[PDB]
């Protein structure tokens, strides 16, 4: 297992530039390049990436092209220029991954032990975390699937480095930001969190009404698994749970109380401090 | 006492009743307004006074 | 059946529904837990058998219906209750 990956900010820009490269077509030209990472741990690191020519028709999504020659030469250059770097996977600029996307991984699983995909979003209308990646597996089912093969969601994050934080964060001066804003980033956090909750609920209800009536597969895929999601649903207001809150909330209220207590006195010192200097300098001034 | 009040005197005495509720304590009713109180706390503490 | 409101069912409904004697319901439920289709617990001073976990089963259209009822009824509360947050703090978090 890999179980998470650390992608640096260079990539996610070294893809946007290339989506911009063939971005003149406008209608559709899925951007596909090579992902470069590190055999770090179970967790995996992602540092570099590059492009490769790729096209595909509209109907019968089985007609797609990755220049193995271009891949071989350009990665030869990137190994000559960096043996510390190495191929780890691949990406595509698809906002939603396509059914064709499994054949690509299945192709280049011969270079990497598992050429993990990388979905990026040039236009993440969602204000959450974009550019999520998957890794395919086989999950042969009771139905009788000869090979139930489907990708797997793997958590990821944004990499960081001393120099790149320097250059990037010097670039962040173009916009204002309150990262040291006390007790503000939290409020923003619960805001964006609840926003994600509402978005997820609206999505799952969109799917649920569709499957409920008219036209959608009624598979046993989730239908009871998401029922078990209902299984937890802790009944907050009950007998002893009240003792859960009132036996701690007032505890923290006591600490806050003391903090305000000293804060008031500390604020009170400066009144004497400046009321002394004002009039004492005045009476001596006159 | 039998009409203005209870204590229905049939079997040789007046007769009481519970005269009490069932202890309906939610205690999460203030879970909204108290959060409002805290929001006011960091509100005024964060405001440039 | 009961939506986990009071799912700590007493022995009697078990002995009646399964129509087994009272002194066997414990041996039956301990077998069911040994299998692992449920994660309840056992009291004897009251002989109430608390229910915690049920295996997810198959359902149908109407179950999808009431399920959508729970989904909307909860989602709307979530959104409105965040609206209480933003309303309570407009220019406070910047």
């Amino acid at each position: 297992a890999v179980q998470k990956v650390v992608v640096h900010p260079l990539v996610l820009l070294s893809v946007v530039d290339h989506f911009n490269r063939i971005g003149k077509v406008g209608n559709q030209k899925r951007v596909v390049g090579v992902l470069l990472g590190s055999w770090q741990k179970k967790v995996l690191d992602v540092s570099n990436s590059f492009a490769v020519p790729f096209d595909e028709d509209d109907k019968d999504d089985s007609v797609w092209f990755l220049d193995h020659d271009y891949l071989e030469n350009m990665y030869g250059m990137f190994k000559k220029v960096n043996a510390r770097e190495r191929i780890v996977g691949w990406y595509h600029t698809g906002p939603k991954l396509h059914k064709n996307d499994i054949a690509i991984n299945e192709l280049m699983k011969r270079y990497c032990p598992n050429s993990v995909l990388v979905i990026i979003d040039v236009k993440p209308k969602d204000l959450g975390l974009p550019t999520e990646a998957y890794i395919s597996v086989e999950e042969v089912h009771d139905d009788g699937t000869p090979t139930s093969k489907t990708f797997e969601h793997v958590t990821s994050e944004i990499g960081a480095e001393e120099a790149e934080e320097v250059g990037v964060e010097h670039l962040l001066r173009d916009i204002k930001d309150t990262t040291v804003g006390t007790l503000s980033q939290r409020i923003t956090n619960q805001v964006h969190g609840l926003k994600g909750l509402n978005s997820k609920l609206l999505d799952i209800r969109s799917y649920l009404e569709k499957v409920a009536t008219g036209k959608l597969p009624i598979n046993h895929q989730i239908i009871y698994q998401l029922q078990d999601v209902f299984n937890l649903l802790p009944d907050v207001s009950l007998q002893e749970f009240v003792k859960a809150f009132y036996l701690k909330t007032n505890d923290q209220m006591v600490v806050v109380y003391l903090a305000s207590l000293i804060r008031s006195v500390v604020a009170l010192h400066n009144l004497i401090n400046n009321k002394i200097a004002n009039r004492d300098a005045e009476k001596k001034e006159g | 006492y039998a009409k203005k009040r209870g204590w229905v005197l049939g079997p040789n005495n007046y007769y009481s009743f519970a005269s009490q509720q069932q202890k309906p304590e939610d205690t999460t009713i203030p879970s909204t307004e108290l959060a409002k109180q805290v929001i006011e706390y960091a509100r005024q503490l964060e405001m440039i006074v | 059946t009961r939506p986990a409101n009071h799912r700590q069912l007493t022995f009697e409904e078990i002995a009646k529904s399964a129509k087994i004697t009272v002194n066997e319901v414990e041996l039956l439920v301990m077998k069911a837990l040994s299998v692992g289709l449920v994660k309840g617990s056992i009291d004897e001073v009251d002989k109430r058998v608390h229910m915690t976990w049920v295996q997810p089963r198959v359902l149908d259209l109407q179950q999808i219906k009431g399920m959508k009822d729970r989904l909307e009824f909860w989602c709307t509360d979530v959104k409105s209750m965040e609206m209480l947050v933003e309303h309570q703090a407009h220019d406070i978090l910047t």
